[PDB]
């Protein structure tokens, strides 16, 4: 309920940023994607692992 | 002036015990424990003979870490020319090794041995407080290699704060290699352990092959020759800390002198006044040819054209041992008239450094008595091709998705390999964007 | 009656101070034993100005010196007078220097400068009264710039009504162990221009330039270099330590030489350029050996006789010669210059002929004065800054400890203000 | 919506036997291996149900 | 919405539970390492989500 | 005190957004560096006000 | 100083008769029956001639009560190589042997003679007023073992008051013995003999086996050579009350500066500048290598790394025979550097004790004319590895449950074993966790235990 609403709310809180610049920040942007998806899945499995 | 070195991989332990044997032979640290020059048992700690610790009743041990999952390597080390004075309580090894790959030793089977060597690192870190980085010996595919380092550098940069360190990456040679997937472990090691580093320099075994078979006219490509040459080179590097002279600056001074950027990170170690029993007999040593023979292509660890190789820095190391007078004469005889092609918008100040108190040459090796050292630690922005060739071979072998199935079920995904390709392409294209001379 | 302290710093400032008190005790000869070698018994006050009281007529400096590399001071403690120092200077550790500006400025120095300020506070009151601070400070090392800047700051919030004497070695492209020194310069005199009273642009590559080219000396070493600079600043401060009839006092020097109190960078030159090596051994008469007083290419600053705007001069002699030839020489060299005829500087006639017995010579000819060539010294400092900073190079070494970019931005704003004000003065 | 899917993954958690002290030292290694294999597949299914439902 | 965003990051901060200090010092060190991992990741994502709102 | 801690974050958002990021030199990039470090210290204060107040 | 000497078990009685005949050859007690030096019968009445006083029949007999229910050890102390020099009638035999079973002694097999040993200790405790404690020769499981020492200690702490209880708790080598159950009694030792005691020591057997098989090279890996060397260590510790003079560093300040805490109760011993009978050919008499090989594992009874064990106290002891000014001359030899890792709240200096009068040398063994000694005895946290080894042995045995039904149907309890485990854990954590420098309680913000 509120748990899955939280998880999908954090999923939609990770938007794909605009591609612009001389490709410096894009690698940091990919790293931010992969990491933050990893701990949102971690929060999901912890929340559904207690229950 | 105190530092404790760790060594992983089979070739890492090989270069480690070779270099430590050279250290103990050139400081007079005998297998009797004591050094006979004074009356302190085990070793000493005065200013520069400071590779020891008061473990027993003045007993001093050559503090280092020898780690490999394959267990027979420490046994064949311990029956070597320095037999019983290695540590009988920290030679930690596993039972079955990863056997020439990356993923198993890093993710799956090393996960119950990382904490054991971490506890050993903590127990040796409760000892004397001298700390000037680290000295990590590893390769790309020799023993465990990348599997330990790819985890322990992250563990060092998270657990031990933001402390400086230094590592040794043995760049492979496919003519004497033992694997085929070396592009994969090379690209993985290069995106992992270099972004969590403070200092490093890569030594190429094919460069040793070139300077032996093409510059010294010897006919023996065996790892014992490589171990002795690495012992000589790393001994010349460490001799600034090991012996005090005119400009006896620390390794912290070197690493706060060299590195300009997190990405622009690597030097071109220029030391080829190549010597053996052949090229040391009845020759004459001068400060002109050994210094003029530096920028040429057949003297380098990584291949580069001299005009196409742009020196962001041109740092130098001298073993000295006679005078600083001839070094400060060669600063005008050689170093002052250097209008060689350089990097734009950066200072053009050549650096020299002389360290007295001679490290004794290798006993029972091949080279005769030699004096000078031209260990000119420059750097080259055009070493982007030296990894772009591996990226090209990795492109031509990676579109076929070869050896992927051994690197799927151990935790990672294809996004990791895409990220490794992205990281090396980013490093290279950053060198042709701003590293190679731009506007 | 008149007391000056002895605080030193740096890894090069300490050794130039060692040579400094060696060569200014060369004409004094104060023994470290206790046999009471009196230089001149009428000069009890003028030994008490620098060598302060510790026992009955045993006069020692306010000897406190600090650095984290003890090898240099342990080397110079075995000098000629290297042991006449109180057992209170040894306030130090073994943390290392490493040419690290942040550890002297921010991290390591903040735990050790408290002991230095405590010892100078408990040593300042142990006399009649306090008059002057002095410091041999350098920029060739890393730690020295930072801890000297913070020491000047702490003496600003702790002793505001006291002068401080700040020798400052300018960076060099000709002799340099490391090259980050543009960053060691652009954020060192960023606040030094509004923290101290008077400063010195003793250069290093103009100093090596006059050591190599216009002297032809085969000694490119720190030894003869320190000999020359110690002799020059000895001839400078001989006026302040020997007040015969003139050579006005501490704030009095700041009163008559400092308009717009940021423009306090006077350039200490010296006329005869006597050096260990090639030597000239005639009695230095006034006119044809004081002809090296006005030439701008013969001093410790990159200058120009026509592209130069002086607004103060000073000349403190040591021989027992006349003053009519000095006055006519001054009249010629002050009426010759067309660009010197500005709306400012009505009178700078301060010149001394005091009978002071020298060390190896019998007289002297010293120059102390401001100019606008310190602007072109800061201009080449700025072009080294543009060589190092426009791609943010090498900033990862220093930003990890306590710094950021906006301190450098306000430093560049102050540099732009200095350049604009000095260009306004040049076209005034 | 997937509150029954997280109960399904908690049943995959409930498919875990004890690590068997009454288990031969070769055999509960096999239990651990089929464990890590099945949560490799479960992690693939988890990023499936994370990425697919977000559209 | 800011209300739901900070209340929900507070709710997942409640998913940073008090530990289980039972065990030896090595088990407590492993617990400490897990704590450093979770604190590092969770405050990094807290500041990242704050920056995605404004900061 | 929870509604206080959410309405103030609302007022750190509301009353001062970043000023108009157009200045008549490259010094507007410098003041945007000021404001990104300003949002760094807003990150700092926002992790103070939830962890040192209600934690 | 007239402390009561108790000796039970086979090791206790063995080293009791051995060490008391070493006192006999030390104090000159000839097999005639009396000394030829001082003509007072039995023993003297000096400051050091105080172990031997008037209790028996006017003859100042050696003072040690010898009780053990194993009858063969009482027979071979009654029929060994000395028949009258001990107590002529006060040694009472034991009727039925425990036969390597400890748990019978505390509950079943040793309860008939507890009244007799109480009568003996009431006889020998109403004696002369000097009584600084008890010279207990503790054993674990050889004869009765820890049984009589345990019951004596508990009823001596609840009935005689708060007298000191100086123990020699031998932790023997399993190689030379034959029992396997020994961890059970060695961990019940903490419950029944450790809390109600007041001071203790340690003697060992593994290092003597190691040097006798490898270093000293004596072909005698039995209890006899162990007795021959533990006799030397017992003579060395009793030389404080036995050699009175200018430097009589006796037990009085010794018991003060040994133990700091309740459960820092266990000291360590490092006496090994030994010269053998096959080294007894006028070799080097060294005062330098006996200082240079201190923290090496040769002198250590248990192989532990000094690199990890912090010391809250250090009691140096160099007993020589040459010069009382050699005390100062050896102060100015090696003590200046000594950069040894310490707890941040303990002193640094080293005490000095010498006995400059030369002793009388024990014949017929594996020792030369030994005159000088080194012993760095102290309480070290480096015995945590040894107690972790013992606890690993006990955890493996309790997982194997060996002789559990042997050791439960006599008066023990599984909850009693749990409380013994908690007592052993308390003795662990006063050396494992609390014993190390606990400076991490000042303050920091990282996520630690606030």
């Amino acid at each position: 309920l509120k748990a899955v609403r939280l998880i999908k709310f954090l999923y939609q809180s990770n938007p794909p940023p605009n591609p612009e610049g001389t490709r410096q920040a894009r690698r940091n942007r990919r790293r931010r994607w992969r990491e933050r998806q990893r701990q949102i899945h971690s929060i999901s499995e912890r929340i559904l692992s207690t229950y | 002036r105190e530092c404790i070195s760790i060594h992983v991989g089979q070739a890492g332990v090989q270069i480690g015990n070779a270099c430590w044997e050279l250290y103990c032979l050139e400081h007079g640290i005998q297998p009797d424990g004591q050094m006979p020059s004074d009356k302190t048992i085990g070793g000493g700690d005065d200013s520069f003979n400071t590779f020891f610790s008061e473990t027993g009743a003045g007993k001093h041990v050559p503090r280092a870490v020898f780690v490999d999952l394959e267990p027979t390597v420490i046994d064949e080390v311990r029956t070597g020319t320095y037999r019983q004075l290695f540590h009988p309580e920290q030679l930690i090894t596993g039972k079955e090794d990863a056997a020439n790959n990356y993923a198993r030793g890093h993710y799956t089977i090393g996960k119950e041995i990382i904490d054991l060597v971490l506890d050993r690192i903590r127990k040796l870190a409760d000892q004397c407080t001298g700390l000037q980085g680290f000295s990590v010996f590893h390769s790309f595919g020799g023993g465990t290699g990348s599997g330990f380092t790819s985890l322990l550098m992250e563990r060092l940069s998270v657990d031990y704060g933001k402390k400086s360190k230094l590592e040794f990456s043995i760049y492979p040679a496919p003519q004497v290699s033992t694997a085929v997937v070396e592009p994969y472990n090379s690209i993985l090691t290069t995106h992992t352990t270099l972004e969590h580093s403070d200092c490093a320099f890569m030594v190429d075994n094919e460069a040793i092959y070139d300077i032996c078979r093409r510059n010294l006219d010897i006919e023996r490509p065996t790892y014992t020759n490589l171990n002795r040459l690495i012992g000589q080179i790393v001994s010349s590097i460490t001799a600034s800390l090991r012996f005090d002279g005119a400009l006896n600056v620390d390794l912290t001074e070197f690493q706060t002198n060299l590195v300009p950027y997190p990405r622009a990170h690597f030097p071109l170690a220029t030391y080829a006044p190549v010597i053996s029993a052949e090229k040391a007999y009845h020759e004459q040593l001068s400060v002109a040819e050994i210094t003029n023979a530096c920028f040429e292509p057949a003297n380098q660890m990584v291949k580069c054209d001299p005009r196409h190789g742009k020196y962001m820095a041109c740092c130098l190391l001298y073993r000295g041992d006679v005078v600083p007078k001839d070094v400060n004469a060669a600063i005008a005889t050689i170093k002052t008239k250097r209008t060689i092609q350089f990097v734009d918008w950066c200072p053009t100040g050549f650096k020299v450094g002389i360290n007295y108190e001679p490290p004794t040459v290798v006993p029972g090796g091949d080279l005769a008595k030699v004096q000078r050292a031209v260990c000119m630690l420059s750097n080259t922005t055009a070493i982007a091709e030296a990894w772009a060739r591996l990226d090209h071979k990795f492109d031509l072998m990676y579109a076929k998705r070869a050896f992927v199935h051994w690197y799927v079920g151990e935790g990672m995904e294809e996004g990791e390999f895409s990220e490794a390709r992205e990281d090396m392409a980013a490093l290279e294209k950053d060198y042709e964007e701003v590293g190679v001379d731009s506007v | 009656m008149r007391e000056i302290v002895h605080i030193q710093a740096g890894q090069c400032g300490n050794q130039i101070g060692a040579k400094f008190w060696e060569v200014i005790s060369d004409e004094h000869g104060i023994d470290p034993t206790g046999s009471y070698h009196g230089d001149s018994d009428l000069q009890l006050e003028r030994i008490n100005v620098y060598y302060n009281e510790a026992a009955g007529n045993k006069y020692v400096p306010r000897a406190i010196l600090v650095d984290l590399e003890p090898g240099t001071m342990d080397s110079v403690r075995s000098g000629p007078f290297g042991q006449i120092f109180r057992p209170d200077n040894f306030v130090f550790g073994q943390s290392g220097a490493g040419n690290n500006w942040a550890k002297g400025h921010y991290t390591e120095g903040a735990e050790l400068v408290d002991s230095v300020l405590d010892v100078v506070r408990k040593e300042s009151e142990s006399c009649d009264c306090l008059q002057g601070f002095q410091l041999t400070h350098s920029l060739g090392g890393g730690t020295g710039s930072g801890m000297g800047t913070l020491l000047i700051s702490k003496i600003r919030e702790e002793y505001p009504d006291r002068i401080m004497n700040t020798f400052s070695v300018v960076p060099s492209p000709k002799v340099s162990d490391t090259v980050v020194e543009p960053y060691n310069a652009t954020l060192s005199v960023h606040q030094l221009v509004e923290n101290t009273d008077e400063t010195y642009c003793i250069d290093n590559e103009a100093l090596y330039d006059i050591c190599f080219r216009t002297l032809k000396l085969t000694t490119p070493t720190y030894g003869d270099l320190n000999h020359l600079v110690s002799a020059t600043m000895s001839g400078v401060t001989t006026c302040l330590r020997f007040p015969g009839q003139l050579n006005a006092d501490l704030r009095k020097l700041a009163v008559n030489m400092v308009p717009f109190p940021r423009l306090h960078f006077f350039m200490p030159g010296f006329a005869p350029l006597t050096s260990r090596g090639s030597q000239q051994y005639r009695a230095l008469t006034v006119p044809e050996l004081t002809q090296q007083m006005f030439d701008a290419k013969n001093m410790m600053a990159a200058c120009d006789p026509r592209h130069g705007r002086y607004l103060t001069v000073a000349a403190v002699f040591r021989g027992r010669m006349s003053m009519k030839e000095v006055d006519e020489q001054m009249l010629n060299v002050q009426n010759k210059n067309s660009s010197y005829f500005v709306e400012w500087i009505p009178n700078n006639v301060k010149t001394a002929v005091c009978d002071i017995p020298p060390r190896g010579l019998k007289m002297s000819a010293t120059f102390i004065g401001n100019s606008t060539a310190i602007q072109e010294l800061f201009k080449r400092i700025s072009e080294q800054f543009t060589a190092m900073f426009r791609r943010k190079a090498f900033l990862h070494w220093y930003t990890g400890e306590g710094m950021d970019e906006m301190e450098f931005t306000e430093a560049e704003s102050n540099m732009n203000d200095l350049v604009s004000e000095y260009q306004q003065y040049q076209d005034a």
